[PDB]
């Protein structure tokens, strides 16, 4: 699958905490093979919240403010 | 033992042909700030 | 397998902890040459 399903999935979560949880979760759920592109979605939903701001692609500096 | 084949520019350079520059960058983007916090400890 | 964990900063994290800076630095200069590379042929 395409990381942009994935991230139209998870950016119906919100506060940050909530997406927490779903990731953990799917984590024992996924097969690893589509864990690829679900990290890139994970890490490109953290982002736009932690920035406040959505964007199609992610500044490096961005990444930075990922905990 | 998954670093030291990333060592190497010709293996790295070989298995860089596994994904698009999508992907590679990426991950690129997410590795320089990285190092950085990294530099930030070792300078600390 | 390698670049699979590569994706993601926390990961990376915990693999950069079994590196001293200048390793990481080192490799990061590495594979900066290597995406140069695939830039240049992707925007040649």
């Amino acid at each position: 699958l395409t990381k942009t399903d994935y991230l139209m999935r998870l950016r119906r979560c919100q506060t940050i905490d909530t997406l927490e949880r779903v990731i953990e979760k799917n984590k024992y759920e996924l097969s690893d093979n589509e864990l690829a592109v679900f990290y890139s979605a994970a890490d490109h939903r953290l982002a736009e919240l932690t920035m406040n701001k959505l964007y199609d692609k992610i500044p490096s500096s961005v990444w930075k403010f990922i905990r | 033992e998954a670093l030291k084949i990333l060592n190497n520019i010709r293996t790295l350079r070989a298995q860089a042909r596994e994904c698009t520059l999508e992907t590679l960058e990426e991950m690129l983007e997410k590795l320089e700030v990285v190092v950085n916090e990294r530099r930030e400890e070792e300078s600390a």
